[PDB]
């Protein structure tokens, strides 16, 4: 039972309900059997078409969801996750989408905020089901929401230090916009 | 009956392998 | 590819929502290091 770069264990790190709707669901027991790395890329690019948690009146967790479970489960390592991001992530979205939610669960803030932040520039329409019904989201929105949100998808996100103490701490650089450098003439 | 874990260039494949597959599937469907 | 809605249908439309979407990002970085400015400011003197 390995535990993942931070300090949280991964069998906790969803909720309990969370974790048992998950299991007793049908596409758990159905399309997450026998799966591996691999088996989950199939399984993005075939199963999942939206991004959420539990939704509908069934609360249904979505087989992004259950995916992200069993990553968990998996606990893949930094080279299949860049396999994911960047090879997977510029080939299919969701995959991505997938990849930088599990990243944001399991990796220390450092890594959370230099892995995830250039695809605030990743532009790609996504698919949002959840609270507030169903909605049309895109791929720098759902980063911007795993940087700055307590909770994504039905899970608790654990606390980061703030952005500004990384930089202090010289852990981090500047995150540079190119919308920044156009603001700042505009600002004048 | 274990389960064999992939490897980066295993998923590297299938990935590759995939977005074949998709593009074969529109070119089977606009000549459909 | 499973898009949950076509990407590259309006590219400039699309890349000038994704523009109002990171300025609005800018904007709250902003006003969030402001506020705490002006808390200073008032406090201090």
């Amino acid at each position: 039972g390995p535990l993942a770069p931070n300090g949280l264990n991964p069998a906790t790190i969803m909720e309990k309900a969370v974790r048992e709707r998950i299991v007793e669901s049908y596409f758990w027991k159905e399309q997450c059997f026998g799966v591996n790395e691999a088996d989950i890329v199939d399984r993005v690019v075939e199963h999942v078409r939206f991004v959420g948690g539990v939704t509908g009146v069934t609360q249904k967790p979505s087989p992004f969801l259950c995916l992200a479970f069993k990553l968990l489960q998996l606990a893949p390592g930094d080279d299949i996750l860049k396999e994911y991001l960047y090879f997977g992530g510029e080939k299919f979205k969701y995959l991505r989408a997938l990849a930088a939610f599990y990243i944001r669960l399991t990796r220390p803030d450092k890594e959370v905020y230099t892995l995830l932040e250039p695809f605030l520039e990743d532009r790609r329409k996504l698919r949002r089901k959840g609270k507030n019904g169903t909605s049309l989201t895109y791929m720098d929105e759902f980063i911007d929401d795993l940087l700055t949100k307590d909770r994504v998808c039905s899970t608790s996100l654990w606390k980061m230090r703030r952005r500004d103490i990384l930089e202090d701490l010289d852990l981090l650089e500047p995150r540079v916009s190119p919308l920044g450098s156009l603001e700042d003439i505009l600002e004048e | 009956g274990e389960v064999k874990k992939a490897t980066a260039e295993e998923v590297h494949a299938r990935i590759e392998f995939l977005w074949q597959r998709e593009q074969e599937k529109k070119k089977e469907q606009v000549v459909s | 590819g499973a898009m949950g809605t076509t990407d590259d249908v309006d590219p400039e439309a699309e890349y000038a929502a994704w523009k109002l979407r990171e300025l609005r990002r800018l904007r709250r970085e902003r006003d969030a290091i402001e506020a705490r400015e002006r808390e200073l400011a008032e406090l201090e003197r």
